[PDB]
């Protein structure tokens, strides 16, 4: 609201004035958690929850490799 | 900041001249183009004149109404704009407003309204 | 433009900090036994630092319980296996955003956190109301303003980083400049001299001084609000202010950039639009219904969107801007006629008024004191014969002494 | 290179304009109500302006019809719970796609957008057959070239602008131009000196005129077929063809870089590969069967792909690309052997084949103004001092008026 | 199809001829529509397996659209 | 900062040499007749370069075979969905991507299946360790090409990167501007190295990566590419040591932009504090320990945790690790502010020694002829009569007598 | 590991040693299939057959969009 522009023919360019800032200065840290379990005859329902469960844990294999290499810059 | 006063009205008697003369204050007056309009009593909006900017010319347009009798000028010297009346004829009574035609644009010859 | 002017940092680095304070021993146990009741607390590490923390997924207090009984067995339920897959699905898209990403994801996606955990995070942040209601209103920005860092998976519990961004500057006024070429209009090719300013970006005013951002692209824009980024900044003056009315001030040498090379362009503003048209190329301005409304002339110059939906340079079309607002034209006297093509340097990049004024002052040296020594070669004189008597010096020879 | 030389422009510019129409009071309902009977149409808004519209997920006639009388509540059939995560699953990812990218996306997703529906669209545009037929065969490219503006939510309906490019200029020829660094091949390290041409990227005839695209890494080619931007171009004379042919042409003044930093590098070529092989470097051309088939001389040379598969420069490996078409090699004198290196500006940037000519000739006018002046000068004549008599010169020597 | 290619050996450069052109000029804009309906609550107090179900997916519905709607409560 | 210096090269040129030879009549028969048995097979093409080959998804003995019957329970609906998505994704990756995707997704190919392709790679066992131990940083450096769609197979090619050089130290150049510090506004000169980025040690010599953005690091490994390297001697590392060298010409950038600013190192940090720029170093529970000169100084993340220059908040990386602070001389404070070319990007030090001594060669020149060139007689008036020589004049002879 | 650095002072700059190189000097290729059904129509208005004709349709459909990608390498 209520913005302003200028041209100055002089130096060949222009100002838009009327802006609000919203500049980031810092950073904050927050630790997000996902509580896993340790989990170490075929029915018509068994091989897909059989197979759901290898997709857990093998998720959470390629985590423990992918934090393997701590992050750095 | 921005301000047009027009100054010069009264009362004259048919077939005599009266000048009007809009003063421009809070604007680059060179750069803009003025405009004339007046409104009779009872009656409604005519547009009169038209004199564009000092870089298109100066080109002056009238009204079918006012052409031949009425005269536009302007002054950039002094930031001011006549309206020279001459063969006045009685129904030329009437309230006269000076505006300033607003350019498709910043600067363009084509206009899409009336400013101020 | 002036983006070399710039310093390079590193951008994960405190939340990569708070990650290697994780992997210490019992670290991870504190924020299991904090979250063993509810779902999100405020725990301060070993180094004292406190840190948000939240538990979004509890896959332990499924399988562990919901699954684990029927693992002879047999699933007796259908509804059972959607709702694993739906419970699982959140894990199974955390891991694709890391592993494409090598453990770091920006901006930080809804499977990493959604609008809900977020905006619970905003407003336990120790930040004021306002802030809370920026980071709130604005999710979007914020999403794209923060990262997610992958830490440790010990001890049954996965653990993440969210590094979110703290707006310590608000409502201060900024406003964005914008630059084009401004060159002569010569008919001869070549002959024409150019000069650009080159202190384009956003500035925002910011204790006592200006927070200037030269790459303009990096900085978010929603509404009248600027989401910039400090890391990408210069602290300068207040004088740099002056370069917009008064280019030839004193107190601040405004940066600018010569060359030769005139070629036609334009330059999108806020609420309109600049337009270089130099040579032969025909540049104008156009409306959606009538049509042509401009044709510029050779130069540089200014057209306001108020009526005008494109602009028109060469081959390339450009619709400006429909933002609402007042467009003032200021006049002024084109600075590049000020100066003589004879002494102007054409290669000049990091450059500035007083530098490209005492780099003439130079050449002016150069031209009026030596070079025109060339007087000086044929203004002397030669020996005159070395014969018997001595010779006097009429018109431009040596007629020896008859003359007596 | 030239990528500076390019002006600013607003790419949503267009579909945000079309955005703040559709906030306009009673627009929505006119949308609602158009595509009552059909899914798509064709309205024009209040503005005048005509856009297609289209419905491409109907949730209303779902959720209402076949889901709300089901909800005492008991679902009996577990199929339609799979149908409306099917039907929902839509509008979850879009809105993933518009929080994750702050409301604007890039390229236009399948989930925005699928195959039929985009087809759909270009079927229904008001263009050439030609330009159907363009935009039909590559949507893999049109959707790297279109936006999603994400507008409103307005009275039970989801809306956003799909912003589509028009390509108005079709088939006529084009041709990328490969520049590489063209140095001396002295002995020594620092003798060297160094002369690039800028003019590399993309060149297409356009109405009468070139378009020029610096940033060829913009460009994307499909088969002989290359979909440029004219945002990011600029509009050249034809007359920069000419480049190609006479670099020392009047009618242009091509742009070129001087330099001293003589590294080997190589540019791999539409149909082949320039090497530019300076110092000990070791640059050699090799078959994937037969081996090592040329051992580059210091310069800079180019090798066809016709037969050969890699090339290596130093330490780096490329692979030439195999593409079918025939390799000329036009030979001719380096242009940097027709320089003194005791004249040569080395630092350019910016520069053009006159722009060098202009510094030479001034470094040649004090050259030829100092020794050949000072050294036809130095033997002139001293002054007899001033004591108030007069001499005359005789002998080389200056001797008192000896008269009576 | 027919493509060439030259070097010039003079200035080291290459020229790469024999291809067609697809400029973008300008552009085009069309309005995408989705009919949402207005849901208060899930008006159902059971707990079965599948209203379970069926009532959380109609929860990603709802704050599908609450997102939508703070997004657009643009330029870039 | 370098990066212009670098060639250009065609990326997945190799891969689409792969891609355009399984458009021969054939070609792919060889492939399916030879993954009719295992998985993963070796194929060697008609060019005789031979290649792996993968099958990660077969919908054929699935719709025709477990699919089929019934169109000639619910949970086969399930089935086939879990069957079928990963076409759905990989499409949807490619229809978007123009039909090369980087880095290569889990989709595209997972992670057991890249370690497969890895286990069978043709190398060493410490390159098969490396790129199973960095499957991540492997993907991102890998291109997927989609090739062709016959009868009655889909195929796309996944160009995987070859590590031959491993295990050779590597050192990381950061640079920041050095200016003096005047009290006038226009008075100050600055000086930059540019030669910063990765290093590398490689077959005798040096491989230097200008845009450090493009290599990778995990932990004390770093994963670099050559394409957009530059084989230099391996005399470059005397720059560090000894910046006024012969044996190698350090290349700088000169410049009058005296700004303040700060370069995060992967020890420390820099900061280059220039005018009434305010500038700190601060720790987490002392608070602010060191208030910057004007200058170019470092300060180590020992004991730091943030540096503040200006507005700017900087965060330093707290990597363990030894810094060592080598005092010297600024080499900007060895030039004549009076003579020192600004205006200098792809520079070095001979070229700024050259231009002051070529700048300073015309002024002594010009002064060694001028001065004095006006201590011989010029020419008399060029009218009628004879002028004789008088003092500093050319007097009128007929005045004797 | 043991990682160092130095700060020179004299040209304002920092050398990060310690380590170790992971350079891509070439390329391999290989070839990943996924074998397709020839399956002309969906050759068939209970519930399940509604989905599974439906997750048909996405299959051909892709097949069909891919057969438009390939026509460009
Ligand atoms: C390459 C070259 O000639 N450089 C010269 C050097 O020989 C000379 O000694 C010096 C003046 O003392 O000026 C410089
Ligand atoms: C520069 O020029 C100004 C005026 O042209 C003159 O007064 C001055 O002496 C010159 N030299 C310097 C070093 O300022």
């Amino acid at each position: 609201q209520n913005i302003t522009e200028e041209f100055y023919q002089s130096t060949c360019s222009a100002v838009s004035k009327g802006y609000l800032s919203a500049l980031r200065t810092g950073w904050y840290t927050s630790v997000i958690t996902i509580e896993l379990s340790n989990i170490k005859g075929t029915d018509a329902k068994v091989k897909l929850i059989k197979q759901e469960l290898d997709k857990y844990k093998n998720a959470v294999t390629e985590l423990q490799l992918l934090m393997q290499s701590t992050p750095a810059t | 900041e921005v301000q047009l006063v027009e100054s010069g009205g009264g009362l004259v008697r048919p077939g005599r001249s009266l000048r009007l003369s809009c003063t421009v204050s809070g604007f680059s007056f060179d750069d803009s183009a003025m405009s004339w309009v007046r409104q009779a009593p009872g009656k409604g909006l005519e547009w009169i004149s038209f004199i564009k900017s000092k870089t298109y010319g100066g080109t002056k347009e009238y009204a079918a109404s006012v052409k031949g009798r009425f005269t536009i000028s302007r002054d950039d010297s002094k930031n001011i704009a006549y309206l020279q009346m001459n063969s006045l004829k009685t129904e030329d009574t009437a309230v006269y407003y000076c505006t300033r035609g607003a350019p498709y644009g910043g600067n363009s010859d084509y206009y899409y309204g009336l400013d101020v | 433009f002036l983006g070399f002017l710039l310093g390079v940092g590193s951008a994960i680095a405190s939340g990569v900090a708070v990650c290697k304070v994780l992997h210490l021993e019992g670290e991870v146990n504190k924020i299991k036994s904090a979250l063993l009741s509810t779902n999100k607390a405020v725990v301060s590490l070993s180094n004292g630092v406190s840190v948000l923390t939240f538990k979004v997924l509890d896959l332990k207090n499924y399988i562990d319980k919901q699954l684990l009984p029927i693992l002879s067995c047999s699933i007796s339920n259908i509804e059972t296996v959607i709702e694993f897959q739906q419970k699982n699905n959140r894990l199974l898209e955390i891991t694709r955003e890391f592993s494409v990403n090598a453990g770091v994801t920006t901006p930080v996606s809804t499977y990493m956190l959604t609008n809900s955990e977020l905006l619970s995070l905003i407003n336990d942040m120790p930040i004021t109301n306002d802030q809370k209601k920026l980071m709130s209103n604005n999710v979007q920005i914020v999403r794209q303003q923060s990262y997610s860092i992958m830490c440790i998976i010990k001890e049954e519990v996965l653990a993440y980083v969210v590094q979110l961004p703290l707006y310590g500057v608000i409502d201060t006024p900024c406003w964005k400049l914008h630059t084009s070429p401004l060159c002569t209009t010569n008919t001869k090719e070549g002959s024409n001299i150019c000069l650009t300013r080159t202190d384009r970006g956003w500035y925002c005013d910011n204790a006592g001084s200006v927070s200037f951002f030269p790459q303009a692209e990096t900085c978010k824009v929603q509404s009248n609000r600027v989401f910039c980024d400090t890391m990408n900044s210069l602290t300068l003056p207040s004088e740099v202010n002056l370069c917009n009315v008064d280019i030839f001030n004193p107190k601040y040498d405004c940066k600018i950039m010569t060359s030769k090379t005139d070629v036609s362009s334009s330059v999108i503003t806020s609420l309109g639009a600049i337009v270089s048209c130099y040579g032969k190329t025909k540049c104008t301005a156009s409306n959606k219904n009538r049509g042509i409304i401009k044709t510029f002339s050779n130069g540089c110059d200014y057209v306001s969107n108020k009526g005008v939906d494109t602009v028109s340079v060469g081959n390339t079309l450009y619709y400006v801007n429909k933002q609402e607002g007042k467009s003032l034209y200021v006049k002024g006297e084109p600075i590049i006629n000020f100066y003589d093509p004879l002494v102007f340097p054409s290669d000049e990049f990091d450059a500035s008024i007083s530098q490209v004024n005492e780099k003439i002052n130079q050449s002016l040296a150069f031209i009026r004191k030596s070079d025109e020594l060339l007087s000086a070669i044929g203004g002397y004189i030669p020996e005159a014969p070395r014969d018997g008597q001595a010779y006097v010096r009429k018109d431009g020879e040596w007629v020896l002494l008859s003359t007596f």
